[PDB]
């Protein structure tokens, strides 16, 4: 060992050193990936919580999380979706008033919860533009029965909570929205990820912190798991 | 007789050795829960080979402490490990790492080898069986109140997705503990609540019996604390 | 890059004086540093080094005492002790710098110096003056006591070229290898304790003393230098 | 991908589309239908997996319109019985990108690989 | 009219397959039936790299030999001393996500991109000690997969969007646009002749192009899924596709057809990389499912497995000596794997 | 229409290339084997001293 070669081992162990600094950095991140669709308002979202990929930064509790809204990318996602395996959550914000798109926010919904590397990812949905839902139906002119003939035999499930100044139907249509996306999530995924469903509106900002409550619950979920005590 | 339970000795230090051969070579399992299960097979091998030590009359029991000192030190660092996981999800990657990681494995085997070492200065003393009679009480306390305490979530848990696979793997890990360490502790307070029973003496002539269940539970904890990973379960 | 060091030109027998050298527009922080002195009329002699991050640190047996080097990253300043001084310091001291890391170029920039007044590799440069007249090839040959070559294949010899009142430069580095904007002219070829150093075209600004250097193992030795006078 | 079998069709008529498949291991794709409408975009409209024995519908067509699998004649085929005037659209005959896998992303999509030329279905 | 446009491609389409048919005298099985097989051939893991946080997604070897540069979704590009597992760079990256890498070929420049749709150019020998960025090259409309440098001026990318674009690094334009693909493109090895180069595009479709005229010469379509993968023989004329339909082929800019097949039933997984040894009988293919292997080339028997990795290999590339054969994963390590004697 | 077009323009300019023989295709591929046959270290392993890993 040369002094030359001696002194390169040294240059080698500090950048070591300044990655081990960088690695406690990392695991002290948790990482998001927002998807949706043109009228989702994700980006109203963005603005409460050639470009390929944008990037939001936001604290809450002290706990590190990163947001990757991708950007100008074309319509196909079978390849660069699979660069976001070791993701602790993807959100997936829907448009609950576009009933005649609806059906094509659960196909897609139905391919990221069924894709190869996407079979640990739990999935955050952020059902947006509720306030705007409510007028659809409450000065109703377009009935759900019609794309969805289905709407017949469903009724409120007990375990709703609406809070004050809700019409029935309302909830009834709500929750059946709500109730498609859980029927996808709960078929497949043998318990190694869940979906975790809310109900959003543009004025609603308590989006950070029930994100952090569903990353908790996701790492202690499958911590639990790993231990077998759930 | 003497050859199957040094058998069963044999047959228990294989299962650490094939565990200790699966970490540090397979080089993605250099977390801190793996480095506490190797830190318990360790101790496995230095309780064992206490009975190997059977085949000084001090140095007969010279090492029986400092072993199994390091094997309940260590499983409360595992169970207090996995509390700080589950009810410290997000704040604990960046907290607990394998810096502090290294220091409590450290003084772990230190103050164990402390107590060993000053387990002759007052051999023929109350602290003796004081001290040593402290370990099943508190290290059984501390690993009730964390296993069950984790039970009451995940049955939370449960109830949102007293569920069936979780008292099959609380009752193991806690009962195995108990009904191996439980009888040494119980004698240790025995030879100072009742030298004059002839019941008690009946039972102390059972410690050859009493010795064989706390030298094999050194082929449990493997199979339960170390080789339940679902990534270890291949190597 | 610029490199420029500041100090003290008169002292009395015995005492202490501190030096500087401040960095200018290099990553500093990254740089292995050394001094190398020169008596009034005689060659270099190093001195001292501090390598990146402060770890490993060497001095000359002429000094092994009574010198201490350090070093400030965040201020870009090197720095020397000299505590009680002898007839042996008189001399000029030069801040060098260099890096180690494969296919770098150590002791490739040097200052200007400063003056200081008080009132083992064996290498040899023998025929220290020869004639020279521009368009000619010269060979100025340097020896050396060990074989200079070690096993990875590095060979560990450098040359330097002092014009009639500059700072030394790096010509060639590891007997082979030539610096950074150092013309093509200028080679060299050895054989393992024997080396030359080849001129092809004499231009006006290749006048001055050549300087054969050893970087095998400290301490680091010079020889008495090849002036070559027009 | 040669899609062809529609036409014009009374309301309420019946049509036979077929998906002409020429050597890409017909058995082992999961496979979509999808028709895009004037003025609209591309939507799903049933799905078969391999094994013949999976389906799944919109709602739209979802108590009329039959999706069926020939694995020996390297066919697929589509059920008409019920038209009305929400199905004037051209048709297409899709595969999933990847085999063995039970996600399909890209099948919707403005500019795709594996999907038929199209074939136009109108209701008078 | 349409539907005659549509008529001559289809007449033109069986032309082409038909004059493809015609020059298909003999198969590379039938003429490689006598020649002799190689061994098993293993490989024992010389080295270890470790130091990367996350997945690596690509990595390149220096023409000499030595050296290695590795990107990762840490953000990092570390330039290894392959000999020693030394780390002589740690280069910062501004983009986390990137997904491919290269090293220019006189030592000076290295390149990375991913979904940020640019390729980022680092210079590694400055006068002030440090690495620093050259040049960002700007349009795209997809993310990068693959960049690799002709000149220290030159630079050849491969985008998602349909389209390969051929840059002039000390202006910052598109000198040539390679518009012929429909999917996403995967892929991108340059010939030894540095004239010609090929890419396969998400579309079962691979493409050799022209750098210097701009015109798509030939067009290959045997595959049934995405191109994952391409890698020139060392020849020039001969070029090799992994695919996601867990198949290799190899394919003749000459003959114009697929010369073999490399597919074993017991494999349902894809692949993702793949390079070839010096003489091309060795085509190395990393594979989804933890491990790489090591195909025969002519022959086509599945000769050799390395398997040591914890997660998906992802980048394989072996040395201008031919002396040393490395791969990186998911598992977020870097072996250097080779033969033993 | 236009996209047509160029589609059979594409398919016109690369539909004329004169290709060989595939047998020749692949003996020039087992040629090169032959004859780069003996510097690959890979496929025929080298002495351990020459060796740097």
């Amino acid at each position: 060992l040369s002094a030359e070669d001696k002194a390169a081992v040294e240059r080698s162990k500090m950048i070591e050193k300044q990655l081990q600094k960088d690695k406690q950095v990392y695991r002290a991140t948790h990482r998001l990936l927002l998807l949706g669709a043109d009228n989702s308002g994700k980006s109203t979202i963005v603005k409460q919580m050639t470009s390929g990929i944008f990037e939001t930064k936001f604290q809450v509790d002290k706990v590190n999380f990163h947001m990757f809204d991708v950007g100008a990318q074309r319509d196909e996602r079978r390849k660069w979706i699979q660069c976001f395996n070791d993701v602790t959550a993807i959100i997936f914000v829907v448009d609950s008033s576009d009933y005649n798109r609806l059906q094509e926010a659960l196909n897609d919904f139905k391919s990221i919860w069924n894709n190869r590397w996407l079979r640990t990812i739990s999935v955050i949905l952020f059902l947006n533009k509720q306030d705007l839902l409510a007028e659809k139906v409450l000065a109703g002119k377009s009935k759900i029965e019609d794309y969805f003939p289905e709407f017949a035999r469903y009724t409120t499930p007990e375990d709703a909570t609406p809070e004050p100044g809700e019409d029935p139907r309302v909830t009834r249509a709500k929750y059946f929205i709500r109730d498609e996306f859980l029927r996808i999530s709960t078929a497949s995924g043998d318990g190694r990820h869940y979906c975790y469903p809310h109900f959003t509106c543009s004025v609603d900002t308590e989006n950070a912190r029930r994100i952090f409550n569903d990353c908790r619950d996701i790492i202690q979920r499958m911590h639990l798991r790993q231990y077998e005590l759930l | 007789p003497e050859e199957i339970f040094f058998t069963i000795s044999i047959v228990g230090v294989l299962e650490n050795l094939i565990v200790l051969l699966a970490v540090f070579k397979n080089k993605n399992l250099q977390a801190p829960m793996y480095f506490f299960i190797c830190s318990l097979a360790i101790s496995d091998m230095l309780g064992s080979l206490y009975k190997i030590l059977e085949n000084a009359d001090d140095i007969i029991d010279s090492l029986f402490v400092l072993s199994l000192l390091g094997s309940i030190f260590s499983l409360s660092v595992i169970a207090a490990d996995r509390y700080i996981t589950i009810f410290h999800a997000l704040r604990y990657h960046s907290i607990v790492t394998m810096r502090r990681t290294v220091v409590v494995l450290t003084v772990i085997w230190t103050f164990c080898t402390g107590t060993g070492i000053t387990m002759v200065i007052f051999s023929h003393h109350v602290p003796t069986v004081i001290t040593f009679t402290s370990l099943f009480p508190l290290m059984l306390v501390f690993i009730l109140c964390l296993y069950v305490h984790m039970f009451l979530l995940a049955r939370s848990h449960t109830r949102k997705i007293a569920n069936m696979k979780g008292a099959i793997t609380l009752t193991i890990l806690l009962g195995v503990f108990i009904f191996c360490w439980a009888p040494f502790v119980l004698h240790v307070l025995l030879m100072t609540f009742c030298p004059s029973n002839p019941y008690c003496a009946c039972y102390m002539s059972l410690f050859q019996v009493n010795g064989m269940l706390i030298m094999c539970n050194a082929v449990i904890d493997p199979f339960i604390y170390a080789f339940r990973s679902p990534e270890l379960r291949d190597a | 890059v610029q490199l420029v060091e500041s100090g003290g030109g008169l002292v009395q027998p015995g005492g202490s004086r501190k030096l500087s050298c401040s960095a200018s527009g290099f990553a500093f922080s990254s740089f292995g540093m050394h001094w190398v002195r020169q008596a009034p009329e005689k060659g270099l002699e190093w001195v001292a080094y501090i390598s990146s991050g402060s770890g490993t640190i060497y001095y000359a047996d002429t000094v092994k005492g009574r010198f201490t080097i350090s070093r400030d990253d965040p201020k870009n300043t090197l720095f020397l002790q000299m505590t009680s001084l002898r007839s042996e310091d008189t001399a000029m001291y030069y801040c060098v710098r260099s890096i180690y890391y494969y296919g770098s170029s150590p002791f490739d920039f040097w200052g200007q110096g400063t003056t200081l007044t008080v009132s083992d590799i064996v290498m040899t440069q023998a025929t220290s003056s020869v004639p020279v007249t521009p368009g000619e090839s010269v060979s100025i040959s340097c020896r050396s006591s060990k074989s200079l070559l070690h096993s990875n294949g590095n060979t560990y010899l450098y040359w330097f070229l002092q014009r009639p009142g500059q700072s030394p430069q790096l010509l060639i580095y590891r007997m082979s290898n030539l610096a950074s904007g150092v013309p093509d002219r200028f080679s060299g070829s050895g054989s393992g304790t024997a080396f030359t150093l080849t001129i092809s075209r004499l231009e006006a600004e290749d006048v001055g003393v050549y300087y054969c250097m050893q970087h095998l193992e400290y301490p680091l030795t010079f020889g008495a230098g090849t002036k070559l006078e027009l | 991908l040669q899609e062809s079998g529609g036409g014009l069709v009374q309301p309420g008529g019946s049509l036979r589309l077929s998906c002409a498949a020429s050597g890409f291991t017909f058995s082992n794709y999961k496979m979509n239908w999808v028709r895009q409408a004037p003025g609209k975009g591309l939507e799903w409209v049933s799905d078969i997996s391999q094994s013949g024995a999976s389906i799944s519908y919109t709602g739209s067509v979802k108590g009329r319109f039959t999706i069926s699998r020939d694995n020996a004649k390297n066919t697929l085929y589509l059920q008409m019985n019920s038209l009305k005037p929400e199905d004037t659209a051209v048709y297409y005959c899709a595969r999933c990108p990847a085999p063995f896998t039970r996600d399909c992303f890209d099948v919707t999509s403005t500019t795709y690989a594996y999907r038929g030329q199209g074939t136009q279905v109108t209701v008078s | 009219e349409l539907d005659q446009l549509r008529q001559e491609a289809e007449q033109l389409k069986n032309q082409i397959r038909d004059a493809r048919k015609a020059c298909a005298d003999a198969t590379l099985s039938q003429i490689t039936n006598n020649i002799d097989p190689v061994g098993r051939i293993q490989m024992r893991t010389r080295r270890t790299l470790r130091g990367h946080l996350a997945k690596i997604y690509a990595m390149h070897w220096g023409t000499d030999s030595r050296l290695l540069v590795s990107a990762s979704q840490d953000g990092k590009l570390i330039i290894w001393d392959s000999y020693t597992t030394n780390k002589v760079h740690a280069i910062p990256l501004r983009s986390s996500w990137v997904m491919t890498c290269a090293y220019a070929p006189s030592g000076n420049y290295v390149a990375c991109g991913g979904l940020d749709n640019i390729c980022s150019i680092y210079n590694l020998k400055t006068r002030e000690g440090n690495v620093r960025v050259s040049r960002e090259l700007a349009g795209h409309t997809g993310y990068l997969s693959c960049c690799r440098f002709l000149d220290d001026n030159q630079i050849v990318t491969s985008s998602g969007d349909t389209t390969c674009a051929l840059w002039d690094i000390e202006t910052g334009q598109q000198t040539t646009t390679f518009t012929g693909h429909t999917g996403d493109v995967m892929s991108l090895s340059l010939a030894p002749d540095t004239r010609l180069f090929v890419s396969g595009a998400c579309d079962a479709s691979a493409k050799l192009w022209d750098v210097r005229e701009g015109m798509c010469r030939q067009t290959f379509t045997g595959h049934e899924s995405d191109i994952n993968a391409i890698c020139f023989f060392p020849n020039g004329n001969a070029f090799a596709t992994g695919s996601d339909d867990a198949t290799c082929r190899l394919f003749d800019l000459r003959a114009d057809q697929e010369l073999m097949t490399y597919s074993h039933d017991n494999i349902i997984c894809g692949i993702t990389s793949v390079s070839f040894s010096k003489s091309g009988r060795l085509l190395l293919a990393g594979y989804d499912d933890f491990n790489c292997n090591v195909w025969d080339a002519l022959k086509a028997d599945r000769a050799g497995v390395l398997a040591g990795h914890d997660n998906r290999v992802s980048c394989l590339g072996v040395t201008d000596d031919g002396m040393a054969v490395a791969t990186g994963s998911w598992d977020s390590f870097l072996k250097i794997w080779n033969g033993s004697s | 229409i236009a996209q047509a077009r160029k589609l059979v323009e594409q398919l016109k300019m690369e539909a004329n290339i004169d290709r060989i023989k595939v047998s020749k295709a692949a003996a020039d591929l087992m040629a090169y084997c032959e004859a780069h046959a003996k510097e690959d270290p890979l496929l025929t392993p080298v002495p351990a001293s020459e060796n740097p890993f």
